[PDB]
């Protein structure tokens, strides 16, 4: 239909593209490689193209298909592997033996041969449904709970509704008409992926997202529907911290995307996923590969389709979230996004605004995040879903001041400050508490009070705590470590615990693997509780010796019980709720007593 | 006394003063040229193919 | 006004890239014409002209340009600039960037309506800010105060809580002469107008004006991040519009919020380089500074009507720092600047004004025997001259050792230390009268002794060293 | 089949400028359609065609531009991208770096050709490496250890030694073997080196008897630029088809990494592309990308891939464009010290930032102890205390280390001393070397060590 004119590596100019609208697929070549309209010029336009463009030739067809970017989000994605236009990887590799990816592949985006245990809700024939009601729900598997629901712009009444049974995604389902006409809907539903999923109305999020990381659970916290971003320069591998949040985070389906991430990941979070289980309150041993897809394209694969990766891994979790459940996505290495977005610019030439990167680089990223939040959903029954995106901009160069990671922390709610400087001491979790910030503080203050109010107060202290032990840092090496105050000192001390203990997770042990909520309070109101016992004897000690000089006497005496309070953390959480809140219990009624009898003593 | 303190004042301002502000001398100079020369050429030299 | 003329459907795109669309054949094509575009699926966009050359025209599209087609995109010439609808019904009331009203009722019934940019006004008829409001906040209030007409900008980085401060000043907005201020009239009509804002924080906005119970007087403008580029750069001049007929043309006094600066000039740079014309500093377009000038100077009290201006725009300094092009040049213009600081943040306080970088070019001006009392100059001299003396003090210290440090340094850093503990500190809703604030700063002053109190002339000294 | 075609000769060269040579009136044009140019004075050179508009083609030349004339010069298309004659028999010569051959040998008779960038491993079809490499060293296999599937280069600033110990590490490359015929194939690719160095190279590998199981593809720095970036894609090329279509394992080192890189600048800006960081081409991630995303394990063959790419700091900061894309990519590094070789020890590594992020699979019950990771994390935690009391010590005094401070700057000291330095052949085998990493931990207070557990390193027994 329309033949190619010129070839730019990812970008292609094709002519004879008259009626041609912007974003809209595009067959290229006798490969029918998938393109979007992205400038077009007279007869001719232009084409980024999402496959590897070497070998192209002029005079190439060029297939139109008049549909924007899309993606199949029927059922059953859920515990599947896509590429960056969604492909899927097992089924290409079962398909064609040879492991490496073919080019020209046509595969579906869904099976549609697979019969589905499909349940009708309650309703009837010549109901009035309308755009989002869940019209059944579906199994795909153990704890997926499908729910089928009518596309959106879509009503009429019930005039045919299917029986229970299997059925291939062919079978049409409902058979609303709404003039008159009678439409027949089936599984597959398709979206314009540039637009977002549409929702009744966008609402704030109260509900804590649950790391399950002492660090990023008390100190930075976020809301579940949140904006994060993980900074993240060489060497911090911040992709051990997505994929323990992917692990134990409460959400109820995880969408991990990696633009640009290395395969070997992927390779690992497949490999490792399945034989991983969560226990939910019927306790069955239960993979968390099912509860996840992986949308992401490898380095190796062409760089034109890194907006492709990104934007279906926000439009399945906005479907997931339309279907009432709480999801959460990282998006590991959106940096590799700005590098293709100024790779593409480049070919077109755009005027380079800043650092290469193209000007409309805010605005899009910008969409992206705002995609996230919690929301009332559409139809019937009253669902309130939710879409948590923590993303990830790597600084090149570590430095902060990179156009992307400025555009981030401009845009994004809660930040985590990973730096070098922990990763290099082996810190493990490099979660820096200066740079850090969350400002969903104020939001999660009801769950807070709700919960424990001690929390908050704890939590104000040991960042004081940490600002004072910087400062103080600074000053003593400035001076030396003569003439430290005895309050001074008492303060760099237990803020050393603090680090030491509170602050560092292994994340590869079974103990600091998951840290529940409930310890995690016990062991910073454990912390700054001896803190405070501390200051109340440097009030009164019998004198200004007994008082703070001898908090050195103080902690040899006390050697065990600060001995004590710098192991609880190395106790696993296996041992269950009761026996960690009876621990925590003993733990500070012991340093309280033991610590008031010596002050007791000789005062 | 006097002595001790001195030579903490030199040896504390040997090892971290220079030792801080060279660095800071060094990325101000790596960010100033290799951000603002480099880019300002780029956007001349991109106006200069518009032109052509 | 005898016989009109119906506008013109041109079908012609020969071509559209990025945010612009550029239509050709186009006979008698206005600037600034603006352009309703009917695609081939029938929705309805808006736009702008650019610029115009023979039959060409460069017109950018407000709601972007995701669904154009050379085949059956149909173009339609209004012949006319933009013209807002206003009315006095406009209060009480949220719209979209373009002023499309999103508060589910129904569109503006126009009183009149305004082209955008309003008319230059005489210079020789303006008049110098007569008198100054209350702001509430005690850092503002005692020092930088803001003057009917003041052009105040809110200098703050990422993080920094200038949205929630932002709406404590919309709270406590208030006339403080004499103590002694229904005044519908004078009611302040707060046109708060935002651009790519968080959806968060636009809820949080949202919600806190609808809790105020000045849900009657403020009216809003939001441009979300997600909503289209284009956009924003129409909503501040909107507002600077609406404000400007519900202050000279219905006499009221209004004051005025932009938020993010920064995200103006992020699309006055994407229009710059979707155009591809020379940049500037940074890459920027080089007349931004036209553009925040006429953005800025569109305040200020005016001898021929009882109304007035005084805008408070919030900017956002991209990388924490002043030379960048935007607050370089906001500084050229605007007579003001309060800035918040990364290290009072740091300690945790919730307002964390700085007043030393801080300052009102008229705020000589804007202090009066009826506003403050005689002795409030010379408190804000000598709090400045203390607060220097004390940074200065302290770095000397730091470097010496703090036992060097002599009496008069102990002395200067306990003064820093009760200044940044109980002064700048203020809770979420402190609303303290300014007589009070003086008398405590006050206080701070005689914990110096008297001698040391040089900057203070002797007379004020007598009037309230002991009190 | 389709019957065959004769490739077309064009002479229509319709502008020169740069490394660029302009075509026109081009009939069916082909993107990295791979030309063999041949000019007026008969010699011929290479090129590869980077873009392709209208009738145009815009031809970038390997050998230069120089002495080519607008009216004389014929341009003849392949019509395919660049293929090289991978076969088994490449084993144990020596190629240029465009491939040819340089070892006074026959051309390769290939058994297949096949298209240099190849297409990635299915992402599903990877498979995490699990197995670990006896590469002849002490330090690399007793901490920051080395899977075979992993990539992890070798991080060393300009005059250090790295290059000899590239040469070491594969004459004494080896299986842990805890056979042959399937065992290591090297293939070493040297991306811009000196004369000196290459003939340094030429006579290890010829005297180390390793000959029979390594290739070498040679590229000095008087080859042209371009010829300097298709060589570590021929490179990864051949140990692709040796490793998953011929079964062998393959250890691959690349060389002068920078150099590559430095091919690459001077490409780009030839080219007038959208520079990055220090001036170099944006897309350079994407590239070294397809440099370093070819090894590893898959699934469906038993063969495996191991980058082990050596780099050079050019002004020796690791903040450099070249290294920081690197170990975004790389999984790991090994650093090199110079105040170590200053210090006069011969393998000069740094072990502050000498980390394996896939040691956590390369130990395990198949091989290493219960407590390698253990001694590991202290070895590599107490180092850096040790180093902050040293700079303490510095800044205040010898009698400012306390009974604390003292002993982690004896243990810094002794660690730099003894387990640290090796022979230039050292085989230092795990255990024995283990025994003193836990003597050197010992040195601290058996009670005082944080992080670990006392228990786990009472799992294992002093002597």
């Amino acid at each position: 239909y329309g033949y190619v004119r010129k070839v730019s590596g990812p970008v292609v100019i094709a002519d004879g593209m008259n009626g041609a609208a912007m974003y809209e697929l595009v067959r290229v070549g006798h490969d029918n490689l998938i393109g979007e309209i992205i400038r077009l010029e007279g007869d001719s336009a232009t084409i980024q193209v999402y496959e590897e463009t070497a070998g192209l030739m002029v005079n190439d067809p060029v297939l139109r298909t008049h549909k924007p970017l899309s993606v199949e989000l029927g059922p059953g994605i859920l515990g599947n592997i896509f590429d960056g236009i969604q492909r899927p990887l097992k089924t290409i590799a079962i398909r064609s033996g040879d492991v490496y990816i073919p080019r020209g592949v046509s595969v579906p985006a869904l099976d549609k041969d697979t019969l589905w245990e499909f349940q009708p809700k309650k309703i009837g024939e010549g109901d009035l449904l309308t755009g989002g009601d869940l019209y059944a729900t579906v199994f795909e598997n153990s704890l997926m709970q499908h729910h089928v629901a009518l596309p959106p712009d879509a009503m009429g009444k019930v005039t045919y509704v299917a029986p229970a049974g299997q059925y291939s995604l062919k079978d049409t389902v409902l058979e609303l008409e709404f003039q008159g006409v009678k439409k027949s809907f089936t599984m597959l539903q398709a979206w314009p992926v540039r637009t977002p999923r549409p929702v009744s109305s966008k609402l704030a999020a109260d509900t804590p997202l649950l790391t399950g990381q002492r660090v990023l659970d008390a100190l930075f916290p976020s809301v579940l529907g949140g904006t994060c971003a993980i900074p993240g320069a060489f060497g911090c591998g911040k992709t051990v911290i997505s994929q323990a949040l992917s692990k134990y985070s409460n959400s109820d389906t995880v969408v991990y995307v990696g633009c640009g991430e290395r395969g070997n990941e992927m390779a690992e979070v497949l490999m490792d996923f399945p034989q991983l289980t969560m226990t939910l309150p019927d306790g069955r041993e239960e993979s968390v590969m099912k509860r996840t897809t992986l949308v992401a394209n490898t380095s190796n694969m062409p760089v034109a389709a890194r907006e492709a990766s990104i934007y279906t891994g926000i439009t399945i979790a906005e479907y997931f979230r339309d279907m009432g459940y709480n999801v959460s996505m990282m998006a590991d290495s959106t940096s590799r996004w700005a590098e293709a977005l100024r790779e593409i610019s480049g070919r077109l030439a755009e005027m380079p605004a800043d650092s290469g990167y193209p000007a409309y680089l805010a605005a899009r990223l910008a969409s992206f995040y705002e995609r996230a939040g919690k929301v009332k959903c559409l139809g019937g029954p009253e669902r309130t879903g939710s879409v948590t995106i923590v993303g990830a901009v790597s600084p090149p160069g570590g430095d902060f001041s990179d156009p992307v990671t400025s555009a981030t922390l401009s845009i994004v709610q809660v930040f985590w400050g990973l730096d070098k400087k922990l990763a290099q001491r082996k810190h493990f979790p490099s979660v820096n508490w200066l740079i850090s910030y969350s400002k969903y503080s104020t939001a999660l203050e009801s769950f807070y009070e709700q919960f424990d109010p001690d929390f908050i107060n704890i939590r104000t202290k040991a960042r004081e705590v940490l600002q004072r032990e910087d400062d103080l840092n600074e000053i003593v090496q400035l001076v030396g470590k003569d003439a430290l105050a005895e309050g001074d000192k008492i303060t760099l001390e237990t803020a050393k615990l603090l680090r030491e203990d509170y602050l560092a997770q292994n994340a590869f042990t079974p103990y600091d693997k998951f840290c529940p909520f409930y310890k995690s309070v016990w062991m910073m109101r454990n912390i700054i509780h001896f803190y405070n016992l501390a200051n109340q004897a440097v009030e009164k000690g019998a004198g200004m010796d007994g008082q703070k000089i001898t908090y050195t006497l103080i902690k040899h005496r006390l050697g065990d019980l600060f001995y004590r309070l710098v192991s609880q953390k190395f106790e696993d959480p296996a041992e269950g709720e009761p026996a960690l809140v009876a621990k925590f219990k003993k733990l500070h009624e012991d340093l309280t007593a033991g610590f008031r009898a010596l002050e007791d003593e000789t005062r | 006394l006097t002595l001790d303190e001195a030579i903490k004042t030199t040896n504390r301002r040997v090892n971290a003063l220079e030792n801080v502000v060279k660095p800071r001398l060094e990325n101000t100079i790596t960010y100033i040229k290799g951000e603002l020369d480099e880019l300002e050429r780029e956007d001349f030299f991109r106006l200069k193919k518009i032109q052509g | 006004e005898g016989t009109l003329e119906v506008a013109m459907e041109y079908r012609t795109v020969t071509g559209v890239a990025g945010p612009l669309v550029i239509l050709d054949k186009v006979k008698g094509p206005k600037y600034y014409e603006i352009v309703n575009i009917r695609l081939g699926d029938g929705t309805m966009r808006r736009g702008q002209v650019l610029e115009v050359d023979g039959e060409k025209a460069v017109v950018q599209v407000f709601e972007g340009t995701s669904g154009i087609d050379n085949k059956f995109t149909t173009v339609q010439f209004t012949g006319e600039v933009l013209k807002t609808p206003v009315s006095l019904d406009m209060l009480g009331r949220i719209f979209n960037g373009s002023g499309k009203p999103i508060d589910n009722g129904p569109p503006i019934l126009p009183e009149a309506y305004l082209d955008i940019s309003g008319s230059s006004i005489n210079p020789s008829e303006r008049t110098y800010p007569e008198e100054m409001i209350q702001t509430g906040i005690s850092t503002i209030d005692v020092m930088n105060s803001i003057a009917r007409g003041q052009k105040i900008p809110l200098f703050s980085a990422a993080g920094l809580p200038h949205n929630e401060i932002a709406a404590q000043i919309c709270r406590q907005a208030g006339l403080v002469k004499r103590l002694e201020k229904d005044g519908e009239e004078d009611n302040f009509a707060i046109v708060f107008a935002a651009m790519g804002v968080n959806m968060e924080t636009a809820q949080f906005f949202k919600r806190d004006f609808e809790e105020n119970g000045s849900m009657e007087r403020v009216t809003l403008f939001l441009n979300l991040a997600n909503d289209p580029t284009i956009e924003r750069i129409i909503t501040p001049r909107i507002a600077l519009t609406t404000a400007e007929y519900l202050a000279y043309e219905c006499g009221k006094h209004v004051l005025v919020i932009l938020t993010d600066m920064s995200s103006y000039a992020d699309a006055l740079r994407e229009v710059s380089a979707a155009r591809e014309e020379v940049p500037g500093r940074r890459g920027y377009p080089g007349y931004m500074y036209t553009d925040l000038a006429q953005i800025y100077e569109r305040a200020g009290r005016i001898e021929g009507r009882k109304g007035s201006i005084t805008q408070i725009p919030i900017l956002t300094m991209p990388n924490d720092d002043i030379t960048h092009p935007t607050p370089d040049l906001t500084g050229y213009i605007t007579e003001g600047q309060i800035y918040i600081d990364r290290q009072l943040q740091n300690r945790q306080i919730y307002p964390p004004i700085n007043v030393l970088p801080s300052l009102s070019r008229l705020m000589k001006s804007a202090i009066g025997e009826g506003m403050t009392r005689r002795d409030h100059s010379d408190v804000s001299n000598q709090l400045y001259a203390n607060y220097a003396i004390g940074k200065d003090v302290q770095a000397m210290k730091a470097v010496v050792g703090e036992e060097a440090l002599s009496s008069e340094d102990l002395l200067y850093l306990e003064f820093l230390d009760k200044f940044e503990r109980k002064f700048v500190a203020q809770g979420a809703y402190d609303s303290r009268n300014i007589f009070q604030s003086l008398d405590l700063a006050w206080t701070l002053l005689r914990i110096f002794p008297r001698e040391l109190l040089h900057r203070i002339p002797g007379k004020t000294l007598d009037q309230y060293y002991s009190r």
